[PDB]
RNA sequence: CGGGCCCAUACCCGGCCGUCGCUGGCAGUCGGCAGAGCGAGAAAGAGAGUGGCGCGGACGCUACGCCGCGACGAGUAGGAG
RNA sequence: GGCCACGGCGUCCCCCGCGAGCGCACGGGGUCGGCGGCGAUGUCGGCUACCCACCCGACCCGUCUUGAAACACGGACCAAGG
RNA sequence: CCCCGCCCCGGCAGCAGCAGCUCGCCGAAUCCCGGGGCCGAGGGAGCGAGACCCGUGCCGCCGCGCUCUCCCCCCUGGGGGG
């Protein structure tokens, strides 16, 4: 029977079913963004302390 | 305790009004039985705004619910007792219907046999 | 073997923090490598009989429905993840909006296992007893009570509060209410005018617009 | 006996499972390789422009070889020649999209169809969103949604493109089998442009929507998806 | 012991200049005069209350003359504070310019 | 000249009706005399041999029948079913 | 310091074919193993059919004609024949 | 106020800036969270033993966690972790 199409841009497991590398790509993106945010906030804190 | 069918889906009808013949309200010689307008200048035929609608094929009902009575069964006309063993094995999907010509003494027997066989009758207390 | 908590912390829903071989190393799979009724005899008083624990049906209907295609994500109501609004914390003052107690300011205590809020209300203040309410049909005002130093009896739950079947108030309900209300009253007597605020009733008057007023 | 027949069947199933795992690893590594290749492509042009600016000269990038074309006007009142070229471009309905590779012949055809289309140079993100969100295949002359990699493999494996990742790779960096990939792709059925159009009847340069947006077609795609 | 429902006026139906779509209703809530100000009322359920000749049953009371058609505020309309409402039965055309009760309890505050 | 907003039977998603195409699928309901399959990227065997207790298993197929995939739907004079 | 579709022995030539279990789910189209009320002479249900009101739309059919609502012709109404 | 040359483009913040608006184009150089509305089409997809078996109704692809190795930590045999 006809299958229901699901949007891979919004559906993580469908995106993985069509491209398994998306998982590691997204994990790297999330980790890098978290690290960058932490660096930015600590740099701002150090700058305001040094003010 | 009326008998229930096997399944009772939600019957959806794309239209409940009837398609009346054009301009039948203005005349008595014209019945409401639908006739397709064929005039060269007929606005109903040309499908102008705000006019009488025509019976397209897109109005056809669902095949799963087509001919289903509001009770959930489908009618079958029966004239005597021997035509109820026909519905014996279509018990939960099909009901019986006694003809207008059957007399009271035979309607009683048909109703009794149908009650025995658990076949639903849509006009069980017609004449008495 | 003794079970262990999952070694893969979640980053977001569905994505673990560590990679596949990182988990391989953490689980240490390198050193864990591995390699390759129906009838009961019941005695009878000539010989013995064999009894069938399952007997074939004695009546078959005229017709039967086919089976259903089976899906995956559908769960019973008992195990849905239950959420609460951030503006609602134990001790906040709510406004009932639906029932016979509509418009009465009350006190929030806890959220039950069915997702229904457990509201107390002081009987001496606004005649609202230990009651369940729905999270949606309330308004969370910005007024809190330091309720953390209050103990709610464990035995009171959804099974307790559910309707049974003229209604009579049981002594168990009365004593539970007495305990909880005696525990809660002094803590709200410490806030000036709060008892009067709880005793009053919320209503809308001329020119008063709900979307303009901070609740 | 059946004792060894059962084990033969189980061995066959195990072989299928191992082959499937091998294919999964292959497509995963291919996706990673394509990611690195895209990153190199994107940094190389910037580096060349920077070195040209340092040297004081100018670096003219290679003119784009891929285009995305959208039919803007409707079906009523069309010249026969415009109609024929639209039919050849596979835009038989309003708001259909189609990738086109750009050469002299295609550019002249687009110049003919200039009043009836809006087109430009799509981004890698544009290609990805179009392929995943609204990507359908032409399998046994049927419009079939690409809900798994086997549909692409069975119809394009002969060209050594196995997954939607290297399908997107071919479409973006047009290769030896871009013609076959595009013909496999059914014309994209985009929606109405959310946020409104400027003017359907006029060229982009005069503030309308016809003509060739260079890289505003990416904004148009974002709105039409 | 007071009003717990906001005041709204059934302005008219969803329409163009020459076509009317009866399944959607347009409402003026008082005090809201901006699209960015209508956000509070999205999803709130609304009711139309009227009287008839003979009695009908009421939840938690003896039958009386009152009848109600229920609805729900779907999304905003225009820039001046209109909203769109969808009722389980299309509002009668005699209710143009009459009071529609807009409730508060489907709340997300 | 700029944001926002309103709506056609147009476009997108979904349901239902019919037509067209796949000149698609189903005789495999082969059950204790039995062993459940033909959907999956890449031709062709669930091939045969020769030497080194408890008695059980839904519906179906008026084959002019039933079922599944996609696309399509204006219409006078006129033609056909 | 951080990351990974890295994970055994055996030699020969190059440079340098079947592990067992469990369980969770963004996974080939919705379920609740969730609830609340009201019902005997006045109430419940009846998308259709009878009357009325309101909003929007809406010129009288057939016919010749490039062009018909036409200040173009045929037509009071009904039944039977055609 | 605007200009020249030297001082490491004089140095220090930061950086298409939450001094939420002085001026762009973006996302393989992109991810997370939340709210409103509409919809629920289909109905025997099998799983495991197997001539030693006649169970079962969670099944396929896809993404995972735990045990068949052994230690240690926290909060109360249970859960959370290294
Ligand atoms: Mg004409
Ligand atoms: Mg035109
Ligand atoms: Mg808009
Ligand atoms: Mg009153
Ligand atoms: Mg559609
Ligand atoms: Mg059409
Ligand atoms: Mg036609
Ligand atoms: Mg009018
Ligand atoms: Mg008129
Ligand atoms: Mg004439
Ligand atoms: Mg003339
Ligand atoms: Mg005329
Ligand atoms: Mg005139
Ligand atoms: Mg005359
Ligand atoms: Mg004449
Ligand atoms: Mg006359
Ligand atoms: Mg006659």
């Amino acid at each position: 029977r006809r299958v229901l199409k699901k949007n891979p841009l919004k559906n993580l497991r469908i995106m993985l079913k069509l491209n398994p590398y998306a998982k590691t790509m997204r994990r790297n993106t999330i980790l890098r963004q978290a690290r960058n945010h932490k660096l930015r906030v600590e740099r701002a804190a150090a700058a305001l302390a040094a003010k | 305790a009326a008998l229930r069918p096997l399944v009772k889906p939600k019957i959806v009808k794309k239209r409940t009004k009837k398609f009346i013949r054009h301009q039948s309200d203005r005349y008595v010689k014209i019945k409401r039985n639908w006739r397709k307008p064929r005039g060269i200048d007929n606005r109903v035929r040309r499908r102008f705004k705000g006019q009488i609608l025509m019976p397209n094929i897109g109005y056809g009902s669902n095949k799963k619910t087509k001919h289903m009575l509001p009770s959930g069964f489908r009618k079958f006309l029966v004239h005597n007792v021997k035509e109820l063993e026909v519905l014996l094995m279509c018990n939960k999907s099909y009901c019986a219907e006694i003809a207008h010509n059957v007399s009271s003494k035979n309607r009683k027997a048909i109703v009794e046999r149908a009650a025995q066989l658990a076949i639903r009758v849509t006009n069980p207390n017609a004449r008495l | 073997g003794k079970p262990h908590c999952s070694r893969n912390p979640v980053l977001v829903r569905g994505i673990g923090r560590y990679s596949r071989s990182a988990m391989y190393s953490r689980k240490a799979l390198y050193k864990r490598k591995y390699a390759a009724l129906a009838t009961v005899t019941k005695p009878v008083g000539g010989g013995t009989r064999v009894v069938k624990l399952r007997k074939m049906p004695r009546y078959y209907p005229t017709e039967d429905v086919p089976r259903k295609l089976l899906s995956h994500g559908k769960k019973p109501f008992s195990q849905h993840v239950r959420k609460l609004r951030a503006s609602i914390t134990p001790g906040t003052i709510l406004i009932i909006l639906t029932g016979r107690h509509r418009g009465k300011r009350v006190v929030f205590l806890k959220q039950l296992s069915s997702g229904l809020l457990l509201v107390t209300g002081p009987l001496s203040l606004n005649r609202v007893p230990l009651r369940r309410t729905h999270q949606k049909f309330v308004i969370a005002t910005s007024t809190k009570i330091d309720i953390s130093g209050v103990k709610i009896p464990k035995h009171l739950t959804d099974a307790y509060f559910k309707k049974k079947k003229k209604y009579e108030i049981t002594e168990q309900r009365k004593v539970d209410q007495k305990a909880v209300d005696s525990q809660i009253l002094p803590k709200i007597k410490a806030v000036p005018q709060l008892q009067g605020y709880l005793r009053s009733v919320f209503a809308l008057t001329n020119g008063v617009y709900p979307h303009k007023l901070v609740f | 006996n059946f004792a060894e027949l059962k084990i033969k069947r189980l061995r066959k199933k195990f072989a299928q499972k191992m082959l499937r795992k091998a294919r999964r690893k292959l497509i995963y590594e291919k996706a990673k390789h394509y990611h690195k290749e895209y990153r190199q492509m994107y940094r190389t042009e910037i580096r060349m422009a920077r070195m040209a600016r340092k040297a004081g000269n100018f670096y003219v990038p290679a003119e784009p070889k891929l285009a995305f074309v959208i039919r803007i006007r409707g079906i009523n009142g069309v010249s026969p020649k415009v109609r024929k070229v639209l039919q050849l471009l596979r835009l038989r309905q309003i708001f259909n999209g189609t990738f086109v590779k750009l050469n002299k012949a295609s550019i002249n055809m687009l110049r003919i169809v200039e009043p009836y289309i809006a087109w430009g140079y799509p981004n890698l993100k544009s290609v990805n969103e179009l392929i995943y969100k609204r990507g359908y295949g032409k399998i046994n002359k049927k419009r079939i949604a690409l809900t798994d990699n086997t549909l692409i493999a069975r119809s394009l494996g002969k060209y050594n493109i196995i997954c939607m990742e290297d399908l997107i790779h071919e479409i973006y960096t047009v290769g030896k089998h871009f013609k076959e990939a595009n013909n496999f792709l059914w014309p994209f059925k985009l929606s109405s442009p959310r946020g409104g159009m400027k003017k359907k009847t006029t060229h982009f340069v005069e503030g309308g929507d016809a003509g060739n947006r260079e890289d505003q077609i990416n904004r148009l795609i974002r709105r039409m998806n | 012991s007071g009003r717990l429902w906001c005041k709204a006026i059934f302005a008219g139906y969803k329409r163009g200049l020459r076509n009317q779509r009866e399944h959607t209703a347009l409402l003026k809530i008082e005090g809201v005069y901006a699209r960015d100000e209508t956000e509070f009322y999205l999803g709130k359920r609304c009711a139309y209350v009227y009287k008839a000749k003979n009695n009908t049953v009421t939840p938690g009371g003896k039958p009386n003359k009152t009848r109600v058609i229920w609805g729900k505020v779907t999304r905003a309309h225009g820039n001046s504070g209109m909203v769109r409402a969808k009722f389980r039965s299309n509002l009668p055309a005699k209710a143009i310019g009459h009071r529609i009760r807009v409730m508060l309890y489907p709340s997300r505050i």
